[PDB]
């Protein structure tokens, strides 16, 4: 009950915080091509688009 | 019997929603509220202006009556 409420307010502190959204959204892109070709796993397959969980 | 530790009769919700209550008001109103504030320093200042003007002009009248 305590973390659930603790990481709302994580999400209150940072997240929709202006500067740090325009520090890290420009950069970094990932193309699925590469992203299966790299061998990525993990959270990289989670947000680099094709749907895959062990 | 057994003394292991099982959830003794369930235990109740936890939440996991994003709880956000999006405090504060519409920005329509922050411009008026802005606005106001604004105009009303800017009528205080004309007015505190304007008196010192004329206090200044009797420093002038002052100096002007003072000099020969």
């Amino acid at each position: 009950k305590n973390f659930s409420l603790r990481i709302d307010e994580l999400e209150e502190m940072l997240t929709n915080n202006r500067i740090w959204r325009n520090r890290t959204v420009d950069i970094g892109v990932v193309t699925a091509e590469d992203a299966l070709n790299y061998g990525f796993s993990g959270v990289m397959l989670r947000g680099s688009g094709i749907q895959w969980d062990l | 019997v057994k003394q292991d530790m099982p959830p003794v009769g369930g235990y109740g919700p936890i939440d996991y929603k994003r709880n956000l209550p999006r405090r504060g008001l519409s920005g329509y109103s922050m411009f008026a509220v802005g606005i106001g504030a604004l105009l009303f320093g800017y009528w205080s200042m004309m007015r505190w202006n304007r008196e010192r003007r004329r206090l200044q002009i009797e420093d002038f009248e002052a100096r002007i009556a003072l000099m020969p």
